[PDB]
RNA sequence: ACACAAACGGCGCGCG
DNA sequence: GTCCTATCGATCTTCGGAAGAGATTCAGA
DNA sequence: CTGAATCTCTTCCCGCGCGCCGTAGGAC
């Protein structure tokens, strides 16, 4: 039925009796000697619903058409059992009872209101202290909490000028008494006034939830229970586990004890039982259904006999158990199997293999259409009862049905997209379920024993759907990155690699061939060997300017092996790519670039050629491997016995006191690395090299034909790693602490280990093995937030109109780059034109879709950097414009809009994540940025800066390299000077912080106080003693007072001006700097005389995501300013910094370990780091964060996959940081009724003050808002999302009190109530669906 | 281990589970995710509706099928009115919205 | 058949299923017998076939529902 | 009368 | 033996862990 | 009204296969 939007609100009590069907009085189920339900009991027929098919049970009806009649005898009324699991009873309660949630919300909801704290109220709650309502006309209060004596006292003080009350009752009474809108006015009057923050705060909370809760149809005293809802009996079921004894349904259970508990209750009010008895059986009561709700949140759990905790009402719908991922986000599915993995090498791209008896069962509704179509079958029992037979009519009919109809296969747990994809079935009679090799890679399974699950698609749409979308052959680019992941296997890579190899001199070599028609008839014959040298004619094919293909003839020199290869190369593709030997790195491109020269088509049925070749002739080659195969290098005892040699006088001598233990240690383990290395270099170099060979007389060398190295070098399976340890040594190992042991493992594998040998190495294995078992369970935890949060956003805008965008640059680091711009900027747009070469002139438009050969002709430019729109940048509603998003990695082109991106990149970073861990150099010319540097009497330059870098171009006009150089640092490279390696960069203090006088004169200790500021330390042995000055925090009251500075001098008495400024020069000083150039002495510009002193993957990205501010983030400034000191450190130290205009008097407190980057006078601009450490992201995003933050973190997170090789593309990030600050901030009246100082998500502001500014009205300034993705996702507004995702009770109080209603945007909510998620297929139709709107 | 069609669980309508009972695969959590990284929407709908948690849709499903329609009614998840029934058995009030 | 082909005609993957399925109920149940030849296989690619050749498209389908209703 | 069938919740061990 | 009947809640083998943000809370300023 | 040193209810990969196993107290 029609419904569009959900909503959430509190039950005023008569609603519930609205629900309400009868009041369930007796504490009892069934007559349990002949299990009638019990009447008025918990599973009364009459209240909620006849027990059997459509009949009472006093079987005063027996029909349908009797629908609509009471039955005097037993009440219940003649219709379908179904209305029993659907109707609701209620409970009359004894007293009003308080719903936990809202007493214990980490913000009590109702002591927020009350502004009374959790722990008082619950005295109350628990009848275990008084509070006094109405006593202003005594000394007693509004809403004073007080002891029971205390109020015992108070009635010897006063009869009744007051009223105290316990329980419910009186918190229900006091929210009656609640002047509700008023309050929040008085209160709003109060923050007017409100002089510190911490009190606003406090205050900002309160008022923002009244005016909600009085604008939300919601009245707080609601909130207190007094009718309780009962859930339909079969949904909470009886099953007889064994008869009679039937298992347990806690549900049921607490009922019981409620039901009971409150009868009681009820017997002693109708006795006017003694007040304290009733008043603790009160309690008693409310803790029971404090049980029944949470059974856990009060101080002790309940339990039975079975000492485990009665699952709560909660439970069922909170976390992992809970309805949301055991029941609606995942489901079991008929038409489903599962089965055991095998390969079937005949098997084309786009088929499977299944067995027999899977398939038989999976299609049977299918069959009996058929059968009934073919009329053999009298009625559907009949064609049930044919298939048991197995007939061969059956498997006809079978083969009929199943003849093109397509099927799903998943691997468990799929990693992403690709993990499911579409298959046509081919018939099996065995039980396993047949997979094309290479295709099962890109599922990542491995024949070990994998399992595989199977889904048939049953209606017209799905089957398009599946064979459009899914079918393999649609899926042969990876979504992560716009790359091949068909490469082929290690069997089959490896085979055409032996084929590819040449031989010196082989049987029929030398002989010159027509084409590849003899060459396969020649080698079949076995007159000449496949490696052979040979001479061949041979005919290629080039596509014109517009593809034409057009045919060239040439002769060229190959080895056999090539030209029947080049056979099944199809036309169109230069012949040189397979004149060599072909490795999975020269397979990888060769089919990459085929792809793209010829198309989808010709690559697919291109692919399964490869496949079948490479069987073939690898079985042929007979790549076996033996223990012979792995040569030995006899330097591996000559280099172990010279190297012991070596470590034996290193701790020798040790012995002799010569040198310390850790040198002694880290020295040995160098001449260990070295002698390992001249293993490998031995080792590999021989087997390389292992093969002479005679070439009609005299002999050659050519690489070997070993089985190991071919393995390896082929890049089948292995590294040089693998065979080092084999052939070589098993090399230096080290402890689970990481220490390396100081003798490592000389012992190879083809020879054993020793005892103590192997024992070392299980250290290092299990350690593996455990990073790995935690590691992907981590890692799953971390996809999930990643999902919840990315999914919401889907591409609905074609453009959204900014011609803002960010620049993108290779990453220049350690040195040079480690990266091409080339890689990144492809498949972009611009947001300007570009600037060609020279000035003025543009060389691509300013949206153009940068795809390869532009990016080629960029690159062929001496490009830098070029400006690209964003997915952050982008200024679409409730979505992204296609434009910013610009290529599909999975299809090449621009993006079909109405897809969800956002589950892609979600998906895309989280494969590889399990992939982590949880356990001068060159020529250029020089460049200087952030530069400030005076010139010494030395005549070099030294810098002034507080924050120069230096980088470096190639003579090309492009740059790439960067460093930091240190404040006060001299530079040895000036002018942008040419330079080369080793013409090292600058003369630095890499150990400790220097103070430069930058002015030129005699340096005086004018103003520098002896003993009290700059004190003689005694040096110990140095004879020579010097004065050093003293910091605040540690010298006495005078070295505050008298604080001194460096102050130089000339004629005047004082140094001569700051050039440019009349201010004196004086070098506010910090301690421990050193003086024996003291008052009088010469000093220069530049000069100085100070030494002041100074992990993982997975987890590293994780917080990152989760934007946690570092555990002792790096102080920054903000504000343009000059800085100066007061308020003299005690705690926490405090600097100003005045802006010279507008906001002079800014000040912050800073604390006193950290060293500062500026004294007293530095002129500081926004964001200069006064200390290195790990910034925090969102003093980034404060200060100039949309495109900074974003870069920051892109290259952040980059880094760590970077370090690990993995090729995840960029763009997938920035959708991730797109949901990070949705959210803004506004500190503005406006012109709308946004909160003075209000928190929003940015679309609904940003639209708001587009209609706002459109019609002249003010509109609200605002900053965005930085939020750690599972902050974000809690924060989200369709609350059935994230009330589905974690800490369900914390959202839906949320919701309660809000009233909230949602319109069920994005998928989550869709899939959740199961209509058409607004994805490919599915957004056009809602597309329509609006326009029915 | 497969099946096409099998009994149902009482306190929810979705397939039984396991070998030893004739249940159903689970289509798992991250799965549906891998779906819906796809444009495909129609088998979503389908894979819920009519495979797991809607007797009206499945039965008549399972007519067409004999019909050869191929055709599924859109239905509504059963098992989410047993949500929004426990969510309703709290003191929340919650509802459907036409408009 | 595997088509990777078709979408070029229509233009986009989605509105290709959304198409094909609109069609292919027709020769489904709905009648409006195929129009290219048969060859044993099912409607869904009976159906496909049609776009692939550029034969059947969404404002071809328009013109033909539109025209038929007629008295 | 032309029709249902045997799981609710835990624990241990293994599996990829 | 079969079958009926009313609460259910103390003292015993307990502790076997730990990251991260809203109360309530320690020291004056 | 500032300060940490104090403070507790969220979360802990996806699926699968067996095996066992579930209120107390009493007409004597
Ligand atoms: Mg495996
Ligand atoms: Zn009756
Ligand atoms: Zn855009």
């Amino acid at each position: 039925e029609e419904f569009d939007a959900i909503k959430i609100a509190l039950a005023s009590p008569d609603m519930i009796r609205s629900w309400s069907f009868g009041e369930v009085k007796k504490p009892e189920t069934i007559n349990y000697r002949t299990f009638k339900p019990e009447r008025d009991g918990l599973f009364c027929a009459r209240i909620f619903g006849p027990v059997k098919d459509y009949e009472c049970l006093c079987g005063k009806y027996k029909r349908l058409k009797h629908r609509g009649v009471i039955c005097e005898k037993c009440g219940v009324e003649v219709t379908q059992t179904k209305v029993r699991r659907e109707r609701m009873g209620h409970i009359e309660l004894a007293s009003p009872t308080a719903h936990i949630w809202f007493l214990k919300s980490l913000p009590s909801r109702i002591g927020l209101l009350l502004d009374m704290p959790l722990r008082d109220i619950e005295r109350v709650l628990y009848f275990e202290s008084y509070v006094v309502i109405e006593g202003g006309m005594t000394n007693l209060e509004r809403q004073q909490i007080l002891t029971e004596e205390q109020y015992l006292d108070a009635l010897e003080e006063f009869g009744d000028e007051f009223d105290a009350k316990m329980g419910a009752e009186a918190i229900q009474a006091l929210l009656k008494s609640m002047d509700l809108e008023q309050e929040c006015e008085q209160l709003r009057e109060e923050l007017n006034e409100t002089n510190s923050e911490t009190k606003r705060k406090k205050l900002t909370k309160r008022i923002k939830l009244l005016e909600a809760f009085v604008q939300s149809g919601n009245k707080p005293e609601w909130m207190i229970l007094t009718v309780l809802p009962v859930l339909p009996p079969d949904l909470r079921p009886l099953v007889p586990l064994d008869g009679g004894r039937f298992a347990t349904s806690d549900l049921n259970d607490l009922y019981r004890r409620v039901i009971n508990r409150n009868n009681r209750l009820k017997r002693l009010l109708d006795l006017a039982a003694p007040d304290i008895i009733v008043r603790n059986e009160k309690r008693m009561l409310q803790e029971a259904v404090d049980a029944l709700l949470d059974n856990g949140r009060r101080g002790r759990a309940i339990t039975g006999s079975n000492k485990r905790p009665l699952k709560s009402l909660a439970d069922m719908i909170k976390g992992k158990q809970g309805r949301f991922r055991q029941n609606l986000l995942g489901k079991r599915v008929d038409y489903s199997g599962r089965s055991v993995i095998t390969v079937g090498p005949y098997l084309r791209l786009h088929q499977c293999g299944l067995p027999k008896k899977m398939a038989l069962e999976l299609f049977k509704p299918f069959i009996y259409g058929k059968l009934e179509l073919r009329g053999l079958a009298t009625t559907i029992k009949a064609a049930k009862k044919m298939v048991e037979r197995e007939e061969a009519v059956v498997w006809d009919i079978l083969d009929e049905v199943i003849r093109e109809h397509p099927v799903l296969l998943n691997r468990a747990p799929t990693l992403h997209r690709l993990g499911i994809q579409a298959f046509e079935p081919v018939l099996i009679e065995g039980k396993a379920i047949q997979l094309h090799p290479l295709v099962c890679a890109a599922y990542n399974a491995d024949f070990d024993g994998d399992q595989m699950a199977v889904h048939v698609p049953l209606t017209l749409e799905a089957q398009l759907e599946a064979r459009a979308l899914m079918m393999s052959t649609n899926n042969i680019l990876s979504p992560a990155n716009g790359e091949p992941i068909i490469v082929p296997s290690q069997d089959v890579v490896l085979g055409l690699y032996y084929m590819t190899r040449d031989c010196v001199n082989a049987k029929g070599e030398g002989m010159v061939l027509t084409g590849p028609k003899e060459a396969e008839r020649l080698y079949r014959s076995g007159l000449a060997s496949l490696h052979a040298r040979v001479k061949v004619r041979i005919t290629e094919y080039e596509k014109d300017a517009n593809g034409e293909l057009v045919a060239k003839t040439s002769l060229k020199d190959t080895t056999v092996g090539r030209a029947i290869l080049w056979m099944i190369v199809p036309k169109g593709l230069p012949y040189s790519i397979v004149n060599q030997a072909l490795g999975k790195k020269a397979i990888s491109k060769m089919l990459n670039t085929c792809y793209r020269i010829l198309g989808l088509k010709p690559t697919v049925i291109f692919a399964d050629q490869i496949m079948y070749t490479g069987f073939a002739y690898a079985a042929r080659s007979g790549a076996s491997v033996g223990i012979d195969d792995m040569v030995i290098p006899e330097k591996k005892h000559e280099i172990i016995s010279e190297a012991e040699a070596e470590v034996a006088e290193i701790q020798e001598q040790f012995q002799s006191g010569l040198v310390t233990a850790g040198e002694r240690y880290n020295k040995v383990i160098d001449i260990w690395a070295a002698a390992n290395d001249r293993v490998s270099k031995a080792m590999m170099d021989n087997l390389q090299t292992e093969t002479v060979i005679n070439r009609d007389g005299q002999e050659e060398k050519q690489v070997s034909f070993n089985s190991i190295y071919m393995m390896a070098d082929s890049g089948a399976r292995g590294s040089a790693a693998q065979i080092r340890q084999l052939a070589g040594m098993r090399g230096l190992m080290a402890k689970p602490d990481g220490s390396i042991i100081e003798t490592p493992i000389t012992a190879n594998f083809r020879e054993g280990l020793n005892v103590l040998q192997y024992f070392i190495s299980t250290h290092g294995a299990r350690k593996g093995l455990a990073d790995t078992a935690l590691k992907t369970a981590n890692s799953g935890y971390l996809t999930r937030r990643l999902v919840d949060v990315a999914q919401d956003l889907v591409v609905t805008e074609d453009d959204c109109g900014t011609h803002e965008g960010i620049m993108m640059t290779p990453v220049i680091e350690g040195g040079d780059v480690k990266e091409p711009l080339r890689d990144r900027v492809l498949g972009r747009v611009t947001a300007e034109d570009v600037l060609k070469p020279g000035t003025a002139d543009i060389l691509v438009p300013r949206n153009t879709l940068l795809h390869e050969q532009w990016c080629d002709l960029l690159e062929e430019n001496s490009v830098d950097a070029v400006k690209v729109r964003s997915v952050v940048s982008c200024d679409t509603d409730f979505g992204v414009c296609a434009h910013c998003y610009g290529r599909d990695l999975a299809r090449g082109h621009i993006i079909n809009k109405g897809e969800a991106i956002g589950v892609i990149a979600a998906q895309s970073i989280g494969e590889p994540g399990t992939q982590l861990t949880m356990r001068v150099k060159n020529k250029g010319s020089i460049k200087l940025s952030n530069v400030k540097s005076v010139v010494n009497s030395s005549g070099k330059l030294v810098i002034t800066s507080r924050n120069t870098e230096l980088k470096l171009i190639d003579e090309f006009g492009r740059t790439k390299e960067s460093y930091k150089v240190p404040y006060g640092a001299v530079l040895a490279k000036g002018d942008g000077e040419q330079v080369a390696g080793g013409e090292t960069v600058a003369n630095w203090d890499p150990h400790t912080m220097p103070v430069i006088t930058e002015v030129s004169g005699f340096v005086r200790f004018t103003d520098m106080i002896d003993g009290q500021t700059i004190t003689r330390q005694t040096d110990e042995l140095t004879g020579l003693s010097s004065l050093v000055v003293l910091d605040s925090a540690e010298r006495t009251a005078g070295g505050k007072d008298l604080r001194p500075a460096l102050k130089i001098v000339d004629a005047q008495g004082n140094d001569v001006l700051i050039p440019g400024t009349d201010m004196p020069a004086q070098y506010f000083l910090p301690g421990k700097a050193i003086v024996q150039l003291e008052d009088g002495v010469q000093i220069s510009s530049g000069d100085t005389l100070a030494r002041i002193p100074q992990t993982g993957g997975l987890p590293r990205v994780a917080d990152l995501f989760e934007a946690r501010r570092p555990k002792e983030p790096a102080i920054l400034a903000e504000i343009s300013g000059i800085v100066s000191f007061g308020k003299e450190t005690k705690g926490k130290r405090r600097l100003v910094i005045t802006p010279v205009d507008g906001s002079d008097p800014y000040e912050e407190m800073i604390p006193k370990w950290r060293q500062l980057n500026v004294f007293e006078g530095e002129r500081v601009e926004r964001g200069d780091v006064i200390s290195d450490g790990p910034e925090a992201p969102h003093d980034i995003l404060r200060l100039r964060g949309v495109h900074a933050v974003t870069r920051y973190i892109v290259n952040e997170v980059q880094d760590v996959y970077r370090l690990q090789g993995v090729k995840i593309n960029d763009k997938h990030i920035e959708v991730i940081v797109r949901q990070m600050l949705r959210k803004a901030t506004i500190v503005n009246a406006g012109s709308s009724d946004f909160l003075e100082g209000e928190q929003v998500e940015y679309s609904r502001v940003k639209i708001a003050n587009r209609e706002l500014e459109a019609n002249g009205k003010v509109g609200a300034t605002y900053s965005r808002d930085l939020l750690g993705i599972t902050k974000a996702s809690l924060a989200t507004e369709s609350f059935i999302s994230a009330a589905s995702f974690q800490e369900t009770t914390r959202v839906l109080t949320e919701a309660a009190v809000a009233g909230k209603r949602d319109e069920l945007r994005g998928l989550k909510e869709n899939v959740i109530v199961g209509r058409l998620i607004p994805a490919g297929t599915g957004y056009a139709y809602h597309q329509d669906r609006m326009r029915r709107r | 281990h497969a099946r096409s069609t099998g009994s149902y669980s009482l306190v929810t309508q979705q397939p039984l589970g396991g070998k030893a009972q004739f249940g159903g695969q689970r289509f798992g959590e991250m799965e549906v995710w891998a779906l819906e990284a796809y444009g495909a929407a129609y088998t979503l709908q389908e894979m819920l509706t009519v495979k797991s948690d809607d007797v009206n849709g499945r039965t008549k499903m399972y007519k067409n099928i004999v019909d050869g329609n191929h055709q599924m009614e859109p239905g509504m998840p059963e098992s989410f009115n047993v949500l929004l029934k426990e969510i309703r058995s709290l003191g929340i009030n919650i509802e459907l919205e036409d408009e | 058949v595997t088509v990777q082909d078709a979408v070029e005609k229509i233009g986009n993957r989605f509105d290709l299923v959304l198409v094909a399925a609109r069609r292919a109920r027709q020769m489904q149940v709905g009648g409006k017998d195929p129009l290219v030849p048969e060859e044993n296989d099912k409607t869904t690619v009976i159906a496909l076939r049609e776009i692939e050749e550029g034969l059947i498209n969404n404002q071809i389908l328009d013109v033909r529902e539109r025209q038929e209703q007629q008295e």
